[PDB]
DNA sequence: TCCGCGTCAGACTCGTAGGATTATAGCATACGTG
DNA sequence: ACGTATGCTATAATGTGTGCAGTCTGACGCGG
């Protein structure tokens, strides 16, 4: 019979009212005073309609099965809101929010990274700009050659071109050969490998030693500042909170605590050896 | 996640999320519009086709093509055979504390020898050196060692011939057909890129000094030592399991 | 047969890391199996001891 | 002889005088391009043909139109030289003039209301360079030509698709260049079935009666007529003597007078020329005979009007009777036969469920859309659509061509469409091979493997730009308003720029040119896949395609081929092979007329070689006469055997048009294995050029050929004297003869100086002409990177050595001289080329200062203020080459941080750090620096020093062109002068500037100084502008990336040497890694102390069968010997008499020495510039199978005073003490592969970790360890290593805790086991649980 | 073949010699190729159910 | 139960290389937080 | 005020299709 998702819907249209001048306005008076069947019917029959205009709206972002659904949702809202009063026909007033729905549709699923509506509204207009340039110049226009023809700013175009980059997707095979994807070679940001890990703990245990090599009075101030020992990595004028409630003093101790750990990094084989560093 | 050149780069598996959220949340908004049936069918039909797509997507129909006019990646396909979890992230590995390279001839050496370049035994025992230098106090810190072996100074030579000395070292050679494609030797440092391996094994991976590589491996645990002396030594394999047959044969 | 002498074992986790995989785990699912580990590629997969 | 080739003269063993001479090698490429761009006025080919296909398109109404009227290239934006280097696509502006024309509408066709007409731009389309290749985005690209099955008719059959009947089932399948596939088939039951499109089987009389054809036309088409008379009682029977042939008498067969046979008795060849001479016509037979015969056309009772029996229904008796009184006694059935004319379209119509014509065109709609309810028009427009409309559907020429070829029709060339005539006869044929005449074609004849090079290609490609422009433009026309709309507002240049783009780029076929090698170069410009899109797979690969057909004899090697899954797909062209104009290839054939071999060469197709029989190469001809021989060795219908003289019609040109370029380049290729042939060839290919070109001492001849065809040399166009030599350039002065009167006449040849390859390796053109030296035309003026005075030099001779060597040449290893690595002749120079990117991140720009945070003085020395490395500056792994800096953003100074940058201090700025070092482990020297920027952002000083150079030298090598271009215009204006007003030196009084002012009377000459008078002027004004052109790019502001500000380029030049791990090889594929670069101490050397370069193993030729190599060994030793001779007298400083005796002697020595060089002819000075080119080793030619014999290179070793065996006495160095016995010595040409262990080793203990799999990365690109995959596992699960494995399965691979912790553990010294669960299993739960399946670790 | 090669290494192949030993020598290494998956494959499935 | 036609499961193992799309109108009040 | 979203335009227009079609041996599972 017919296992085609596509051809089911297509055929279930192709067997729906097709209405007159006069018979659309006998069902959309009744339709805006809510006559139930009335709205099913209109609707019912213009899905034809919405089909032939998303065969020229495919190619862009979704499916042909995905713009019928949204295309759908045009002819309902034109169906929420016609005047049959009017001597006007419906078709024409129902193709303006067919068009309008579906390319409003496609520019929010189309990119990955959702694109509001405004910085895309814009870019395309420095695209249509592009082409008027392109057929004149015979060749593709700069991020300044855009710029010229609008009198507007550079790193506005040139942004604008930035957000147009598309992607490639991590799971793409790499030079017409399967190998291997990206992810097979994209490093992992975050963790680095043991050595970095063990930098840090050895690094950080050392000092632990050296703040119990120094003074009381000055491990207690030094720490609680940088915020090593303490809760919060507080300032000069903010260890008085503590007990040392001075702003000189705190400052003497802070350095006189660096100046005995200097000399502890020069006895230890560090200091010049871990500047580079 | 972003690329170095300003580009993004999405999993395939979003994009096919995109797919399934959209006509879910286009159901949500046609239930509430009381929409005719015929179309809530095909809105039902798409939901279906995504979901389908999503779990495993060259299956039930036309597997739904993307960018580069190739197949999305779907979920059971990162489960599913050779390019699954199982054989490709899992069952095999890459694997630290290795390095492959040309092999060469090492007619000097005894059996239970082999040449390993002194630049790549440098880099892979690189936590060896770090651990000796503690030790003998010419390291405080890790990130001394570092510079130390960065530096590639003289005495820094003298501990990494120090901590190989009683090591084994794995040498692997593709393809690994039967166990003796790998055997362990006792490293001898050599200066230069090339390997130099035992001719009388040579049978056993079928290594012919003709552009071959082979991957070393580092036995790092002391049962790993122990393990390559005991039973992966290429003294302790002589006769293939095969047959009760001596494999290691001049010619 | 070899394919299907390996595909027999009680062990679903050796079967679906062979081959067959979508059907392995369909079956191991509807029949809701708990594999208790006993061959090799079990506890290779979970970095166990062999 | 020429000058370039007194110089050094190649000693040629060739004996079959060439009559065809080795066409240009880059034929393909070339030619083909060139009839893409070829705008042909009416023969449409390439772009003219694309327009002429799609256009003229007109609306959805059909009311406005528009028309294609003539096209244009201009001249390239970006040449050649700045392409490359910039970055972008070498590409030429395509500008069509389209014409909008619009028809009145209730008017018939008012066609002259608005012509509007104007010109357009649409995409940029991908110049070819003379050598034949692509800039794409400054990347030399070289697109391969594609191997297809040839559009036409196609007849084969799958032995035993159903091995259960094991019946051979026949097909047919016409093949369209566009359209729809129309396939025919049989099936257990021999009933004919048409499968449009390979999609349902329909029964194939469906098809027929869709083109009006009534049950009783089908029949009458293909089945005979048996007539049937009832004549009074007696039922009688029209009989053709052939028709009861090899059946048997079911009935008494008796005639006028006489019964032939019993009944059950098998009707013979006699009984049936017994009734055909008898002349018998008219049988009685009985009525049971015909209950089973199939009545033809139908049959209405005369008196009612009914049908009595339908057409195509099986006879009965009462049937008979019913229509023996209905009035008709002159019944005609079917001619029904099961060992000749079968019986199948009958049978077919019984299953046949359709009925007229307009439900035949039911079910062919049903079948392709099928739900869809069919109208008259939906369905005969489908069908119409098909196979018969002049949109979708073209066979094309070559399709027509081999489709009438194949129904052996009248017509070469015909209709695009297929017509009624050409389906049934297609469907004849289909049945003819059934029946059994007629053979089905093979695929793997390369008459039916079609040859597609780019420009066709391109053309394709480019249809597709129109097509998508065709949607654009109807769509607009129609509902847009007619007179405002423009045509460019409805054309779009952005669908064609892609869709070619598209082609030059992400295609198989478009890959990046492999030019590590002139051999490489153009033995992949010669390149024929199968594979990519149109094409076959390895997936889908047989072996039958792979396997070498009797049909590539002459047009396609039978060893040029990769050894990978990819083996018998890909394949080199033959020498001297050439593509048919339809697109199958053609070999060089010599006529043979009347006997007489003539010199007239006919280029046989693939499809008439099989039909003439064709002698060999080897046969022997009488200087103009006929074969020697009575008897030839020769082939034919794809066989070889002995044929007579007469009998001959054909002959093999050369005896090298069998094999590639890759195979002609091996000498005694006649005595080496295929598989050792193909792998030296394939080697032959990755011999990377070395420092200093040396000449193959053991050649064939086709060196030259190879090095000036490539297009890698500089090669001069007009002959004269080299008026001025340079290293960087060559100018040189035109004979009077080929100088143009026009013009000056003095060339212009500015070589490519070193720069990178694609490999990353050296690139230099050499001056090999002396200052003031007589060029003739066509002659080498430049060598390139590895030629050597025009001959191809690919690696390097030396004395060899055959035998083994305490193992250090084991399996192929080798072991080569410290004295080869003293020369550093082995050692190959590696141009890496560095990028420097300033990207705009979020926080900010990035810029190009010496300000770089966390530095020493050290790192900024050989950086300028800029921040860019001086040019000259030596540089090593960890030196930075350009200082770059960007944003630091909210970065979390830690704790421990915060204090160690208020302890020792330097609070580094609120700028990040990521300034380009040289890579860790490079190290070479600076030869350039490039800088690109912008249009925007104010630039570094650095990047104004190099703007002032490029400037200030442009505005010199200018000054130089208008300077050199005046003396040559005015050095003809003094000899015109002289032609007439003679007068010398009063002439040249005063300045030249005052010269035009002079003339001369009425008279050509007075002509001809005006022309260079007004031609001085037109440089002088066109001097401003080419000056313009230079300055602007150089202030251009280079377009970049979206986000990238400025980008500078480094070039570094590493000299790397031969060490252990280096790969290098012969040409006869003898394999083999250095192992040991012994001292001169130890090596091997002769009873005259002379050392060996290299010593290879014995053992690795008769295994190997190669032994090519020991012939190239003997004949390099006798060679070297004649120069070691010539190297002696030239020392001793003797004679001119006495080297031209002995040389003399050389020349003349073979049996029929092809080239006879008398030096009688040579002046003593042109012999003495020969005799020094000479005494480094007199070049042999030894054909590829016309090579020279033992006797020939033993007669030479006599010369050479060297031992006829080739085997000389050897002392060991080590010791002193001789070897117990002689070794083979002398000079193979041996190569230095690209594989460099540099290249290759690597190491790793810990470093980047993979993103999901959180196992490390892959590869010494990326720093990843060597994967240890499940093979390597169960190795370990053998042995018993448990911890081994495990220790490999987490700690070295995922396990995150493991890692870190066995780092820790490691440093401490406790190599302590400590697992805990690989992270890519944990991933593997969640994504068994995001199928919906509940996985959860069910605990003890 | 019906014709095998008559010639040897040291005498030289003719031009046909050497086309009718590529006949053997392309099949010989296209099998080295392709068939090696099918053995290579073996090891893989005896593997499993051992 | 049996025989033809459909889907579905495999196809060796390690190394190296390099980079590009079309377009979603066009403009005016509604909805969300410093 | 700034960013995001929501809305309407009133000639008539109302059933889609686009695109690769030499894998192969072996094994079942739904109809017929
Ligand atoms: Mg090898
Ligand atoms: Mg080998």
């Amino acid at each position: 019979r017919v296992l085609d998702a596509t051809q089911l819907y297509l055929g279930e249209i192709g067997y729906s009212p097709l209405l007159t001048a006069e018979e659309e306005v006998y069902f959309a008076r009744r339709a805006l005073r809510g006559d139930v069947a009335s709205r099913r019917r209109m609707i019912e029959s213009n899905l034809r309609l919405v089909v032939k205009i998303a065969r020229r709206y495919g190619n862009r972002g979704l499916a042909l099965l995905d713009l019928i659904e949204e295309g759908n949702l045009g002819l309902i809202r034109a169906v929420e809101k016609f005047d049959p009063e009017r001597g006007f026909r419906f078709s024409t007033y129902a193709t303006w929010w067919i068009r309008q729905t579906i390319e409003r549709a496609i520019m929010n699923q189309t990119r990955t990274i959702r694109l509001p509506i405004h910085i895309v509204k814009e870019l395309n207009v420095y695209l249509r700009t592009a082409r008027e340039l392109s057929h004149k110049l015979d060749h593709e226009p700069s991020a300044e050659e855009i710029a010229e023809q609008l009198d507007k700013p550079v790193d506005d175009v040139s942004r604008m071109l930035r957000l147009n980059e598309r992607i490639t997707s991590v799971d793409t095979p790499l030079g017409g050969d399967s190998e291997k994807a990206l992810l097979d070679i994209l490093a992992d940001e975050k963790e680095n490998g043991p050595e970095d890990t063990t930098q840090d703990d050895d690094m950080k245990q050392s000092i632990v030693k050296w703040l119990f090599e120094l003074n009381a009075k000055q491990r207690e101030v030094l720490a609680r500042r940088f915020g090593l020992l303490g809760y919060e990595a507080a300032t000069l004028e903010d260890v008085g909170r503590e007990i040392g409630l001075t702003r000189e003093r705190v400052r003497q101790i802070q350095v006189e605590g660096l100046r005995r750990l200097r000399e502890i990094l020069q006895t230890q084989g560090l200091n010049i050896e871990a500047l580079f560093l | 996640v972003p690329l170095d050149g300003g580009r993004f780069a999405t999993s395939d598996l979003n994009d096919l999320y995109r797919r399934v959220i959209n006509r879910n949340n286009r159901l949500k908004r046609l239930l509430d519009l009381a929409a005719p049936d015929i179309i809530v069918r095909n809105e039902k039909r798409m939901l279906q086709e995504a979901v389908d797509a999503l779990l495993d997507n060259g299956r039930r129909g036309r597997a739904i093509t993307g960018s580069n006019k190739r197949p999305l990646k779907s979920l059971a396909d990162m489960i599913k055979g050779k390019q699954g979890r199982f054989r490709q992230n899992l069952l095999g590995k890459r694997v630290d504390y290795s390095g492959r390279s040309v092999i060469t001839v090492g007619p000097y050496l005894r059996l239970h020898q082999c040449g390993l370049p002194k630049k790549m035994a440098l880099e892979l025992f690189k936590p060896f050196i770090y651990g000796k230098l503690e030790l003998r106090g010419l390291a405080t810190t890790i990130k001394a060692a570092k510079k130390m072996v960065e530096r590639e100074e003289a005495v820094v030579w003298d501990i990494l011939d120090e901590v190989i000395r009683e090591h084994p070292v794995l040498l692997n050679r593709a393809p690994t057909l039967h166990r003796l494609g790998i055997q362990a030797f006792e490293p001898v440092l050599i200066e230069g890129k090339a390997i130099q391996l035992h001719p009388l094994v040579c049978a056993a991976y079928n290594a012919d000094f003709d552009g071959d590589q082979m991957a070393v491996h580092v036995p790092l645990t002391l049962e790993a030592q122990l393990e390559a002396r005991a039973l992966m030594m290429s003294t302790n394999n002589i006769l293939s399991p095969a047959n009760g047959e001596p494999i290691i044969v001049p010619s | 047969g070899i394919t299907k002498a390996s595909l027999a074992t009680e062990s679903f986790i050796s079967a679906a890391s062979f081959q067959e995989t979508t059907r392995v785990l369909t079956e191991a699912a509807v029949a809701g199996k708990r594999d208790e580990l006993r061959g090799l590629k079990e506890n290779v997969i979970v970095g166990r001891l062999i | 002889y020429s000058y370039t080739e007194k110089k050094r003269i190649r000693k040629d063993f060739g004996k079959r005088p060439q009559v065809l001479d080795v066409p240009y090698l880059l034929s393909i490429q070339l030619d083909s391009f060139q009839k893409f761009i070829e705008q042909d006025p009416e023969g449409q080919y390439g772009l003219e043909a694309a327009f002429r296909s799609v256009f003229p398109i007109q609306s959805y109404s059909g009311n406005s139109e528009l028309q294609y009227v003539s096209y244009r290239l201009g001249e390239p934006v970006f040449d050649v030289q700045e392409c490359q280097i910039r970055g972008v696509t070498y590409s030429a502006p395509l500008r069509v003039k389209l014409r909008l024309v619009i028809y009145e509408r209730e008017a018939p066709e008012g066609t002259v209301k608005d012509i509007k007409e104007q010109e357009v731009y649409m995409g940029e389309i991908p110049l070819m360079t003379d050598n034949g290749t692509f800039v794409i985005n400054g990347t030399e690209r070289v697109i391969v030509s594609q191997l297809h099955r040839s559009p036409g008719v196609f007849f084969d059959s799958d032995k035993g698709k159903t091995h259960s009947s094991g019946k051979v089932l026949y097909n047919a399948r016409i093949i369209p260049y566009r359209g729809s596939w129309l396939d025919f088939e049989f099936d257990p039951k021999d009933n004919l079935f048409v499968r449009i499109d390979r999609r349902r089987k329909l029964p194939a009389t469906i098809i027929l009666r869709a083109l009006n054809y009534t049950t009783e036309q089908i029949l009458d088409l293909f089945f005979e007529k048996v007539i049937f008379e009832i004549r009074d009682n007696k039922l009688q029977m029209e009989l053709v003597p052939e028709r009861l042939r090899g059946e048997t008498a079911s009935f008494d067969i008796e005639a006028n007078g006489k019964v032939y046979v019993e009944k059950g008795r098998r009707i013979t060849a006699r009984h049936i020329r017994q009734l055909e001479k008898d002349d018998v016509k008219l049988i009685e037979v009985p009525v049971e005979y015909i209950a089973g015969k199939v009545v033809a056309k139908d049959y209405i009772d005369e008196s009612t009007g009914e049908l009595i029996c339908a057409a195509n229904m099986e006879l009965s008796l009462d049937l008979l009777a019913k229509l023996s009184q209905s009035g008709h006694k002159r019944i005609e059935t079917l001619f029904t036969n099961d060992l000749d004319h079968g019986p199948y379209i009958s049978e077919t119509l019984r299953v046949d469920p359709t009925n007229d014509r307009l439900s035949a065109l039911v079910e062919i709609y049903r079948m392709m859309r099928p739900g869809e309810p069919p109208t008259r028009e939906a369905a005969e427009s489908l069908f119409e659509n098909l196979f018969f409309s002049e949109d979708r559907y073209d066979l094309s020429a070559v399709g027509r061509m081999k489709f009438n070829r194949s129904l052996l029709r009248e017509e070469i060339e015909g209709s695009g469409i297929l017509s009624k005539d050409d389906i049934i006869d297609v469907m004849k044929k289909l049945i003819d091979i059934r029946n059994g005449k007629g053979e089905v074609d093979d695929i793997d004849h390369l008459g039916n493997r079609r040859i597609r090079s780019v420009g066709e290609m391109a053309e394709n490609q480019f249809r597709v730009g129109l097509v998508r422009v065709e949607r654009a433009v109807k769509e607009r026309l129609s509902l847009g308003d007619l007179d405002t709309l423009m045509p460019q507002d409805m054309i779009n240049a952005k669908p064609i720029s892609a869709a070619v783009k598209e082609f030059f780029g992400s295609s198989q076929l478009s890959q990046f040119m492999d030019q590590n090698n002139p051999l490489s170069e153009i033995t992949h410009k010669r390149r024929i896949s199968a594979l990519g899109p149109g094409g076959l797979t390895r997936e889908r690969a047989g072996f039958e395609v792979r396997d070498v057909h009797p049909t590539h004899y002459g047009r396609v090697c039978p060893i040029e081929t990769p050894e990978g899954p990819n083996i018998g797909l890909i394949n080199s062209l033959s020498v001297y092979a050439q593509t048919n104009e339809y697109g199958f290839l053609e070999t060089p054939y010599r006529k043979v007329t009347d006997g007489v071999v003539t010199d007239e060469i006919h280029y046989l197709s693939a499809i008439e070689e099989g039909n003439y029989v064709i002698a060999q190469a080897n046969s022997n001809l009488d200087e103009e006469g006929h074969f020697v021989e009575d008897l030839v060795t020769c082939r034919s219908k794809g066989e070889s055997s002995l044929f007579s003289r007469d009998q001959v019609d054909y002959m093999d040109v050369s005896t090298q048009q069998v094999v590639s370029v890759g195979a002609s380049l091996i000498p005694f290729l006649e005595h080496d294995d295929a598989n050792r042939a193909l792998m030296g060839a394939n080697m032959q290919r990755q011999a990377v050029p070395t420092l200093r070109a040396d000449k193959p001492l053991v050649g064939t001849g086709m060196e030259r050929a190879v090095a000036v065809d490539s297009g890698v040399t500089a090669v001069a166009k007009r002959g004269g004297v080299v008026q001025y030599v340079d290293a960087s350039r060559i100018v040189i002065k035109v004979n009077e003869d080929e100088m143009y009167p026009g013009e000056a006449g003095i060339d212009i040849y500015n070589l490519t100086k070193y720069t990178r390859s694609n490999q990353n390796t050296c690139i230099n053109q050499m001056p090999c002409v002396s200052l003031g030296e007589p060029v003739e035309r066509g002659d080498v003026l430049a060598d390139g990177p590895s030629t050597d005075l025009g001959e191809l030099a690919l690696g390097q001779n030396m004395r060899v050595a055959f035998m083994p060597w305490n193992g250090y040449n084991f399996e192929d290893s080798i072991l080569v001289s410290e004295r080869v690595v003293q020369e550093d002749r082995f050692t190959t120079i590696h141009i890496q080329e560095l990028a420097c990117v300033s990207r705009d991140t979020k926080l900010g720009p990035e810029e190009i200062t010496a300000d770089i945070p966390n530095v020493g003085e050290a790192a900024l020395s050989k950086l300028d203020e800029s921040g860019i490395v001086y040019i000259g500056a030596e540089v090593t792994g960890g030196d930075i080459l350009v200082g770059k800096v960007t944003p630091k953003g909210e970065t979390q100074l830690t704790p421990e941080e915060k204090l160690l940058r208020a302890i020792f201090g330097e609070k580094a700025s609120d700028v990040k750090d990521s300034s380009l070092r040289v890579p860790n482990g490079v190290s070479g020297t600076v030869i350039d620096v490039q800088v690109f920027t912008r249009d925007g952002v104010e630039k570094d000083k650095r990047a104004l020093e190099i703007e002032e150079m490029q400037l200030k030298q442009a505005k010199k090598d200018l000054s130089e062109e208008l300077q050199i271009l005046e003396a040559g215009l005015f050095s003809r204006i003094r000899a015109v002068l002289v032609a007439g007003g003679v007068e010398a030196e009063k002439l040249d009084k005063l300045p030249r500037d005052r010269w035009l002012e002079l003339g001369l009377t009425d008279e050509e000459k007075q002509n001809q100084l005006e022309q260079l008078a007004e031609q001085y002027d037109e440089l002088k004004h066109e001097f401003e502008k080419k000056l313009e052109a230079k300055r602007r790019k150089i202030t251009q502001g280079d377009d970049l990336a979206p986000g990238v500000l400025k980008i500078v380029k480094v070039y570094l030049a590493v000299k790397r040497r031969i060490q252990p791990g280096d790969k290098m090889a012969g040409r006869h594929g003898n394999k083999g890694v250095i192992s040991k670069i012994n001292p001169i101490e130890d090596m091997p050397y002769d009873e005259n102390g002379t050392p060996v370069d290299i010593v290879l193993n014995p053992l690795g030729v008769p295994s190997r069968m190669n032994i090519g190599q020991i012939l190239e060994t003997h004949l390099g030793m006798a060679a070297k010997g004649i120069g070691d001779k010539i190297n002696a007298m030239l020392k001793q400083q003797q004679e001119v008499a006495k080297l031209r005796e002995f040389i003399q002697r050389a020349y003349d020595l073979g049996a029929d020495v092809r080239q006879k060089v008398d030096l009688s002819t040579f002046s003593d000075e042109e012999v003495m510039r020969l005799a020094e080119n000479l005494r480094k080793g007199m070049p042999i030619a030894t054909p590829v199978f016309d090579g020279a014999k033992e006797a020939e290179i033993k007669e030479l070793l006599k010369l050479g005073d060297l031992p006829t065996s080739g085997q000389i006495r050897l002392y060991d160095g080590r010791t002193g003490e001789q070897f117990e016995r002689p070794v083979t010595v002398g000079y193979m040409y041996m190569l230095k592969l690209n594989h460099l262990v540099d290249d290759k080793m690597h190491a790793r203990s810990t470093g980047s970790y993979s993103l999901v799999t959180q196992q490390p990365l892959g590869g010494k690109a990326q720093f990843g360890g060597q994967r240890f995959g499940e093979m390597e596992v169960w190795a370990l699960e053998a042995y018993g290593a448990a911890y081994t494995l495990q220790e490999m399965l987490t700690v070295k691979s995922d396990d995150v805790n493991g890692r870190t912790k066995m780092y820790k553990n490691i440093v401490d010294g406790n190599h302590q086991m400590e697992p805990g669960m690989p992270e890519s299993f944990n991933v593997l739960l969640k994504e068994i649980r995001s199928l919906g399946i509940n996985i959860e670790l069910e605990d003890e | 073949i019906e014709t095998p090669i008559t010639a040897n290494f040291r005498e030289g192949l003719n031009v046909l010699q050497y086309f009718i030993s590529t006949h053997g020598a392309r099949k010989g290494l296209a099998d080295t190729a392709l068939k090696t998956a099918n053995s290579g494959y073996l090891t893989r499935r005896l593997v499993d159910v051992a």
